[PDB]
RNA sequence: CAUCCGGUCGAUCCUGCCGGAGCGCGACGCUCUCCCCAAGGACGAAGCCAUGCAUGCCCGCUCACCGGACGCGGCGGACGGCUCAGGACAACGGUUGCACCCCCCGCGGCGGUCCUAGCCGGACACCGCUGGCAACCCGGCGCCAAGACGUGCGCG
RNA sequence: AUCCAAGGACGGCAGCAGGCGCGGAACUUGCCCAAUGCGCGGCGCGCGAGGCAGCGACGGGGAGCGCGCGAGCGAGGCGGGCCCACAGCCCCCGCCGCGGAGCCGAGGGCAAGCUGGUGCCAGCAGCCGCGGUAAUUCCAGCUCGGCGAGCGUCGCGCG
């Protein structure tokens, strides 16, 4: 039993879905700890250097972050293992390039660049409500934030805006049937639906069924369902609308690329 | 002398280190890249650029490498692996000092206490 | 530990269970002198892929026809062995695969499509040209024997532009 | 019928081809034990030893020697094969010692020999048969 | 990628074993033109060790020398790397829980403190003089620095 | 187990190389942090982690010792490129141009036969068996067969 806590990552051993070459190296980027944990989240590095390609090398990363050259959320980082987790804001002024980070249909991140009017506020996802010192409400949010005095109508489970530069609540979207939703864990990440029904099993999970917009029906557990607005996204999303394809059409896609 | 045709591929624009991404091939069925830099330039100062990949393929007919256009010398000077300057003529390398010493003189340091300036 | 240990590895070929027999030392004989072939490592090489072609068509047959695993595997079978010229473009049936004997893959050999277009006096001939490096596949010289060329590129089979 | 059949019954089958796998001379040998401890090769290829003295329907007398293995202590017979290798083994000289093709028995007329000369000195006597090498250093 | 062959007899059919025929892991012998990939003191000695190397860095504290020394202080050294001795309802693998728990860095919040505040007090390090002992090791006196130590203004 | 100016002091390579012993059995007392990451810290430092090279028939893959009645082409050396932290190495370019196969066996299983020796001796032989004067099986020559830069022997596991 190690002695301590873990500061290291072999390369074989790092999530599938970051898709590093198995003969990159033997070591990866750890990442530090933050607003998202270590399975729900991307180095800053990886972005910069695996995607946009504005860096070779650790060194470029380096120096591109110690002179303040991204922010998050508003807040420029240093850090190059700094967590980027879902729906998160993107900004590089430089080159005027505004991304929010969400999930595509096979599973892995993506960057939809964004405009103007939608960059000041971000959505995260309640899941805890308890009392504090004094006895004074709070809650917290899957991006490791937490307010203090919320309106008694917002419950758990729920959705929250808030302005990047003030954490403000704007508006709030309940969880309900009828409401489109996006699946966040698993086999089905990255799907896009609205909710049908709701079955509750006592001292257990909590499973939602949910319709594509084509038909198309699946299944998941509560921990892992994201509310995006009402019938409608509120945010801009990829060019596809949360369809995954099957195999045959993925091939056939593949060889008309080719 | 066949005309040496050269193109260029995946450029990209890196304001953060003020330079630009390019990637080149030379079809040549070659003047030890000096020429090469020469067609790149007018592409896109003629010593504002750097080449570090290049090989040849099977038969020698066609060879990539990438390139490397920096704004200005000082961003080059600021933003540039140390040999391949010393590969370039842009600095003098001096002569190297094995690291075994080094590390026998930092033992031998650390031995001695207080004052040790004297080794 | 070193990342060379991560680099994987595998043989390609298989010896006889029985060895001394006579027909198929005559019959493998008979094969080196039609194809002109070095040694028997090649032969094995090629029972080697008729076997994998073979067990692949067996479990997609055993499968019903709207099969989605059936569909995908035998449509990418199907044009991989079209896109190599070993089937004809007139078979689409997986049925046709059991049929396909080692020959067939030896006639797309580099210096099959050598002989057959008459650019070489013979298959010795075609490999000690090919050795010299006087063929240029595609736009591409070659210099390997054993190399198989594809529907698309044996139109474009030539003469090295180099060769004196 | 003569067998058990139920579909509750692994148990006993289990245990039935436990107990009567150890029937088996082969099993047995190889999986007992006795052997192992018996065997002065102790499992190994082939034995490093020193050789004290040279002895010799068919009527033909086969040449051996009496050796002692360093790593045991226990003496056994092992028969030099090839023609004119008696000459080659001097008492008091360094042997490896293998064994024939029948591991444990013995192999054909030769009575109480069970293993192989196959080093003297360090060179293999089949190199040294065939004048490929010499043994002038001993 | 569902294979068999020779041996009990004066001859024949069986049971039954012996031997042969293939693959892989290692050791031994012989031999070896060119390129690419590539394991490598584990095999009842977790036996014994010369020699050399494997953990340093720096944001605070400069009347040190001509700021680089040094030392106080902070972070780290509990990660990494070697091996498989010990241990057989244990370890380990999948699956639950803490409404019986602790948790550095980092992120986000919060921040009300009972009864000289234009800024408090004394030390030690390095260092100067003086010295012990083969070596390792330290002693005594002496002015001086802190994001160090101590006290401490304040809406319970 | 070590040093001692004999009163005292000091150690734990199952970390990287190296050495003794053991065994059938296993490599350089090399260079560098440029890459992948770790600690500290702003325009960097350090890392026997890690990378590069040296030995290396554990082993795996790709070519070759000719085709033809004359031309061509390798390996090899000399120089320039490219690559590399520096050097190699692959590959490209000009000049001169080393063509080399062994290990088993020939009664059956098991594909593959001519003289001279010896005489139940010497030896072969996984089994059956050969050798007591043609020895189709030993020792040599010729011939022939298998695989092939690999071949054979020993022990273990699967079949
Ligand atoms: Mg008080």
């Amino acid at each position: 039993m190690a002695r301590g806590v873990r500061k290291h990552l072999k390369r074989l051993n790092a999530p599938k879905h970051w898709l590093l070459d198995k003969m990159g190296g033997i070591w990866a980027p750890r990442p530090t700890n933050g607003p998202h944990g270590l399975r729900e989240c991307i180095p800053l590095i990886l972005i910069l250097r695996n995607r946009l390609h504005y860096a070779n090398t650790y060194a470029e990363t380096s120096m591109i972050l110690q002179d303040k050259n991204v922010l998050i959320d508003g807040k420029p980082r240093t850090d190059p293992t700094f967590p980027v987790g879902f729906m998160d804001v993107f900004e590089i002024p430089k080159v005027h390039k505004t991304f929010r980070v969400l999930y595509d249909v096979k599973g892995r991140f993506t960057l939809v660049p964004i405009q103007s009017n939608e960059a000041g506020f971000k959505l995260c996802r309640v899941q805890k409500i308890f009392l504090g010192d004094k006895g004074m409400p709070y809650l917290s949010t899957h991006d490791a934030r937490t307010i203090r005095f919320p309106h008694p109508d917002i419950k758990t489970n729920d959705t929250i805006k808030i302005n990047l530069k003030t954490g403000k609540i704007d508006e709030w979207y309940k969880f309900d049937i009828g409401k489109i939703v996006m699946v966040t864990g698993g086999r089905n990440c990255g799907r896009i639906g609205t909710i049908q029904a709701i079955d509750k099993h006592m001292g257990s999970y909590t499973m939602i069924r949910m319709k594509d917009t084509e038909g198309t029906e699946f299944l998941t557990r509560l921990c892992n369902v994201f509310v995006i607005g009402n019938d409608s996204p509120a945010v801009a999303i990829p060019t596809t609308k949360g369809i995954r394809p099957d195999i045959i059409k993925n091939r056939e896609l593949r060889l008309r690329s080719i | 002398m066949p005309e040496i045709t050269v193109k260029v591929r995946k450029v990209l624009n890196n304001p953060l280190l003020q330079r630009q991404q390019c990637v080149v091939d030379v079809l040549h069925p070659y003047e030890s890249k000096e020429a090469i830099k020469a067609k790149v330039a007018q592409q896109l100062d003629q010593k504002n650029i750097v080449l570090y990949g290049f090989k040849t393929s099977f038969g020698g007919g066609h060879t990539v490498g990438f390139c490397n256009a920096y704004q200005n010398m000082d961003a080059l000077m600021k933003y540039e692996p140390g040999f391949r300057k010393i590969r370039c003529g842009l600095i003098e390398a001096p002569k190297p000092v094995s690291r075994k010493q080094l590390k026998n003189l930092k033992n031998r340091r650390l031995k001695k206490r207080g004052t040790e300036k004297a080794t | 530990p070193r990342i060379s240990r991560h680099r994987n590895s595998s043989k390609t070929y298989s010896t006889p269970k029985k060895p001394f027999t006579k027909p198929r030392l005559d019959a493998e004989l008979k094969l080196c002198g039609e194809y002109g072939l070095k040694c028997k490592r090649e032969i094995y090489r090629a029972r080697y892929m008729l076997a994998k072609i073979r067990r692949t068509a067996r479990n997609l047959l055993t499968l019903d026809e709207n099969d989605i695993k059936r569909r995908f595997e035998g449509a990418a079978l199907l044009r991989r062995l079209h896109m190599l010229g070993i089937l004809d473009e007139e078979k689409d049936q997986l049925d046709y695969v059991l049929g396909l004997r080692i020959e067939d893959i030896f006639k797309r050999r580099l210096q099959s499509v050598i002989v057959e277009s008459k650019l070489a006096k013979s298959v010795h001939h075609a490999r000690n040209m090919i050795k010299a490096r006087h063929i240029s596949v595609g736009g591409q010289i070659v210099n390997i024997p054993s190399y198989m060329v594809r529907i698309s590129n044996t139109s474009r089979v030539a003469i090295a532009d180099t060769s004196s | 019928m003569s067998k058990t059949s139920g579909l509750y019954t692994a148990r006993k089958l289990r245990t039935v081809r436990r107990v009567n796998r150890w029937a088996d001379k082969k099993y047995r040998k190889a999986h007992l034990g006795t052997w192992l401890k018996a065997n002065p090769l102790e499992g190994a290829c082939m034995a490093r030893g020193i050789v004290t003295q040279k002895i010799g329907p068919n009527s033909a007398v086969r040449k051996a020697v009496r050796v002692q293995l360093t790593k045991n202590s226990k003496k056994i017979t092992a028969f030099v094969p090839r023609d004119g290798s008696i000459t080659y083994i001097d008492n008091n000289d360094e042997v490896l010692v293998a064994g024939f093709g029948r591991a444990g028995r013995a192999v054909g007329d030769i009575p109480g020999c069970r293993f192989k000369v196959i080093k003297v000195a360090g060179i293999g006597l089949l190199a040294l048969f065939l004048r490929k090498r010499e043994k002038r250093a001993r």
